């Protein structure tokens, strides 16, 4: 397997500072924890360098966080936990990771570039012929990741009379893909995000931002 | 710089009103919690405290309100320790007059009105920009505190006299200022 | 990183020579003045102290000399308080052998030699670059400590993996490192 599960209760009991910093800085702390887990596992077994070069760390339990109604500006770039009902799924999609580019003037192969979730990767110039472009993706030598998108709606039983259920979007990656069927009830732990290109409304209307949740664990 | 006389007088008189006429200290005590941003003030108290101040605020609501917000911020900052990031707002309830929807005309733009209606639709909640920060793509100069009003407004001109750039900017969302938003 | 064994041994043995065989402490005492940069060391003292070290330095002068400079810098820094900006250099006088001008061949490149000649012309004095600092014109990255050797050398490649710029750079003369220069 490729994933490891960690409980927030034990993490807080053993090392309090990491638990305190966890909600308000999820991405970097998760990256550090992934590196530490990979180091420990590779110390335990040496063959994974052939099998799996990375291991994800997922948080299982947390103090339960408010429902979809309460999510506001205060929760941006934080760690949250929600419960809802799945309504649709996009299937499995191959996203880029460690992209290799072919120059179009010569045929040099530009080195791997890590694909961040916020912006697309735009290589500067070809290191040999110093051309500014254009570039295309080397399909054969690129590495790919599993990607899936989910829409979540409030459970109809918990909605107070006189108001309507509200919905939000979430994204599942790597081992989390195809872990939920539409019409099921799930609970997610994720990151409430803005910093992705295209979130700001610019063409017309007020300056309104769109929010997206990036999940890292699923509890039925 | 240039200052506004009416704004200064309104700030002073509203600080006097908040300090002298105290329910509002008790409400500022509640204002500590992160889920509270707005202070609710009864307008009949304004009428009793100073008819002149009430008339000025009614005739100059749009121009004066941001300065009353600053006065409230100073008041809560003096009474309690609150991070400077948070903002605060003022509200009024007990207007003694009503205006019909069709009675709203261009002469009333910017003043304080009260109407009646029936809700038909509500949109979801979103964050919004208030004051942005931009980076010039040519000379790498940082321009801060550009007011957005009611549209996505870029800086009018690069503050570098030699650059004079008005078309290419980047937005640093981390330094920006937000507020919640909903349409009905 | 990768280290050099011979350089480390030469540093250790030259520090031992400077600390054990003391005229050189008295000269480092003079080295405080701003008009002095070079330490003069007699080679017969090297021959007496360690024939092995003397042979290594003679056969590896070019490769070892910059590390002896660092050892001298550490010595003077330990003995006295001198700003880190200043550099220091080593000199040798009493070579027991001579070589004619025509005897200089390609096999002697990089070693320590001594010749005789007659001066014909002297050029004026100028400052020169030793280690430069450059700014990339595309991604605004700062590249420091590029060695110039004997030509105006730009950074080989921008240290940003995605940028890969090798043709457009600016030179910040303020952060740079200089040395006096004269031709004869
Ligand atoms: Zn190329
Ligand atoms: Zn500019
Ligand atoms: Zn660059």
């Amino acid at each position: 397997r490729e994933s490891l599960v960690v409980n927030y209760e034990d993490l807080a009991a053993r090392e309090h500072v990491l638990a305190y910093f966890l909600p308000e800085a999820p991405a970097e702390l998760l990256q550090i924890f992934d590196e530490a887990a990979l180091e420990v596992v590779l110390a335990m077994y040496p063959k994974y360098d052939r099998i799996t070069n990375h291991i994800h760390v997922r948080i299982s339990h947390l103090p339960l966080v408010e429902e979809l109604r309460s999510l506001r500006q205060l929760h941006l770039n934080q760690l949250i936990r929600t419960s809802g009902v799945v309504t649709s799924c996009t299937g499995v999609l191959p996203q880029l990771s460690m992209v290799k580019y072919n120059c179009n003037k010569c045929n040099f192969v530009l080195g791997p570039f890590c694909q961040s979730q916020n912006q697309e990767v735009k290589p500067g110039s070809c290191p040999e012929c110093q051309s500014a472009g254009p570039f295309e993706v080397n399909m054969e030598e690129t590495i790919y990741q599993n990607y899936q998108r989910i829409r979540i709606q409030e459970s109809p039983g918990k909605v107070a009379a006189g108001r309507l259920p509200r919905s939000k979007d979430a994204i599942l990656l790597a081992d989390l893909v195809d872990s939920c069927k539409p019409g099921d009830e799930i609970e997610l732990t994720g990151i409430y995000h803005n910093n992705y290109d295209g979130s700001l409304n610019t063409a017309n209307g007020f300056p309104v931002f769109a929010t997206v949740i990036l999940a890292n664990h699923v509890a039925k | 710089e240039v200052r506004d006389e009416v704004a200064e007088k309104c700030q002073k008189l509203f600080l006097d009103f908040l300090e002298e006429f105290i329910k509002y200290l008790q409400l500022a005590e509640e204002l500590i919690r992160p889920e509270r941003n707005t202070l609710v003030v009864s307008f009949v108290d304004l009428e009793q405290f100073n008819q002149q101040l009430s008339t000025t605020i009614q005739e100059e609501f749009y121009r004066v309100y941001p300065y009353l917000c600053r006065a409230l911020k100073t008041f809560v900052k003096d009474r309690k320790e609150i991070p400077l990031a948070k903002d605060f707002y003022v509200a009024f309830q007990d207007l003694p007059t009503r205006h019909k929807i069709r009675e709203l005309t261009s002469s009333r733009i910017g003043l304080l009105t009260r109407i009646s209606g029936q809700v038909v639709r509500t949109h979801p909640v979103h964050p919004e920009l208030v004051s942005g920060t931009f980076l010039c793509l040519d000379c790498q100069t940082v321009i801060r505190d550009v007011e957005q009003q009611f549209k996505y407004t870029q800086p009018n001109i690069c503050r570098n006299p030699v650059c004079a750039n008005r078309r290419r900017f980047l937005l640093d969302t981390n330094k920006s200022r937000f507020v919640d938003f909903q349409k009905v």
